[PDB]
């Protein structure tokens, strides 16, 4: 039944969010990208891959932080914006951690899709396999920034 | 010049 399956699916995902378990992945160096994350096991279409884990903040704090980050070229670009219940939030993963979602590179034709996953009105950004993923693949998803200012500075956004 | 990520 759609009901029992929706329940089972929620329990798998929530279990994984909470454990912060990030099995099946490793960091590699990728020519022209810096670090990236390689799958070490197969993932099936629809599987939880990893959370995009960082600091969950609202719009005012996000703006404050960007202004600060821009004053430093070495910072890098780890803020992930979304809409939730008519408000803008951001998962800011700028701080170096051992979490892997923040190291995944961009492709418009990647193998992960980001989903908003509500746990009791607290939003989480999760990456789900958009297709079966072979061990050895680079994990990739669409960063989603299509703006002229960004694609000019960072031309790999076009691909 | 920075880029972002957007859902
Ligand atoms: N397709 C792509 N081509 C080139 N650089 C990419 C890329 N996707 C992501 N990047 C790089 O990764 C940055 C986002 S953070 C992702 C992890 C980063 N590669 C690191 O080593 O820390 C981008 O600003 C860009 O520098």
């Amino acid at each position: 039944s759609k009901a029992e399956l929706q329940s089972e699916e929620r329990k798998r995902i929530d279990e994984l969010i909470e454990s912060g378990k990030e099995e099946g992945m490793k960091i590699d160096l990728i020519d022209g990208k810096g670090r990236g994350v390689i799958a070490t096991k197969q993932f099936s279409r629809g599987d939880f891959v990893v959370e995009y884990h960082g600091d969950l903040i609202e719009i005012t704090d996000a703006k404050k932080r960007e202004a600060l980050y821009a004053q430093d070229p070495s910072t890098g670009c780890y803020m992930y914006y979304f809409q939730y219940l008519s408000k803008t939030y951001c998962v800011d993963a700028t701080r170096e951690t051992n979490r892997l979602g923040r190291l995944i590179n961009h492709s418009k034709c990647g193998n992960c899709q980001t989903k908003l996953h509500d746990i009791d009105g607290v939003p989480h950004l999760i990456l789900i396999a958009s297709r079966d993923i072979a061990a050895g693949e680079e994990l990739l998803f669409d960063y989603g920034d299509r703006s002229k200012a960004s694609i000019e500075a960072h031309p790999w956004l076009k691909h | 010049k920075r880029h972002r990520k957007v859902l």
